[PDB]
């Protein structure tokens, strides 16, 4: 597909998609992992919220 | 009926405190990591009277 991202509000698929592509990539495999880091990430937002 | 002075619990009344409630010797009372919204709002709580 196309994927051209202009207004990203869920829908995972073509993300998920895109992670594939990563994935795929080599460039993500444990892409998953990358969630947990992204987990993290998130969590780290989470974590500096007075930033 | 104890008076107190704003900006010092941790002497005046010293050990009546949050910290106190940690134990917490006069360290922290601080911000912010994470941060994390809750707000049980309920309790299970008495009445009066037991005599």
């Amino acid at each position: 597909l196309l994927w051209e991202v202009g207004k990203g509000n869920i829908d995972p698929v073509m993300y998920a998609r895109l992670f594939f592509q990563y994935a795929q990539a080599g460039g993500a495999l444990s892409v998953d992992e990358l969630v947990n880091q992204f987990t993290e990430y998130h969590q780290s937002t989470a974590c500096n919220p007075e930033i | 009926g104890f008076n107190l002075k704003v900006k010092d619990l941790n002497g005046s009344a010293r050990g009546l405190t949050q910290a106190f409630a940690i134990g917490e010797l006069k360290n922290q009372l601080s911000v912010g990591a994470l941060q994390l919204p809750l707000q049980f709002t309920r309790t299970f709580s008495a009445s009066m009277t037991s005599e």
